[PDB]
């Protein structure tokens, strides 16, 4: 696996690991939740952290996460709306500018040249910006 | 640094696809 895949897989981690002492409670799933606009119940929580939770300790740890993020494709529905939710102003096309603020709501508080490096690697015809097959090709 | 998008994904998809388990 890349080199890539860890720093990458790492920072995923860290989204919902807000303390960061290694595992990932109902508590900050919740709070992840609700920062993308959604309130689950406390069972729903639980229940989402159960169906991963290998060794039954109620908690996610590092290796776990990764169980989530490799079994759940419905794949397009899903995505044409986070490009809906990128595309504030919804022209088409994703700017550096309208990715700093999505990687911010996310809580990663990034260099411009990294958002741009960020750009510069999904832009595929070159023009400065992200549309929505690019889009499409970034986050598959 | 596409950890986090990666994630929201995810989870997003995680909540509703846990949540067909209710
Ligand atoms: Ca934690
Ligand atoms: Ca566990
Ligand atoms: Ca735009
Ligand atoms: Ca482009």
């Amino acid at each position: 696996l890349t080199e890539e895949q860890i720093a990458e897989f790492k920072e995923a981690f860290s989204l919902f690991d807000k303390d960061g002492d290694g595992t990932i409670t109902t508590k900050e799933l919740g709070t992840v939740m609700r920062s993308l606009g959604q309130n689950p119940t406390e069972a729903e929580l639980q229940d989402m952290i159960n169906e991963v939770d290998a060794d039954g300790n109620g908690t996610i740890d590092f290796p776990e996460f990764l169980t989530m993020m490799a079994r759940k494709t419905d794949s397009e529905e899903e995505i044409r709306e986070a490009f809906r939710v990128f595309d504030k102003d919804g022209n088409g096309y994703i700017s550096a500018a309208e990715l700093r603020h999505v990687m911010t709501n996310l809580g990663e508080k990034l260099t411009d040249e990294e958002v741009d490096e960020m750009i510069r690697e999904a832009d595929i015809d070159g023009d400065g910006q992200v549309n929505y097959e690019e889009f499409v090709q970034m986050m598959t | 640094h596409m950890g986090k998008i990666y994630a929201a994904m995810m989870i997003m998809e995680y909540y509703r696809q846990s949540k067909a388990k209710k």
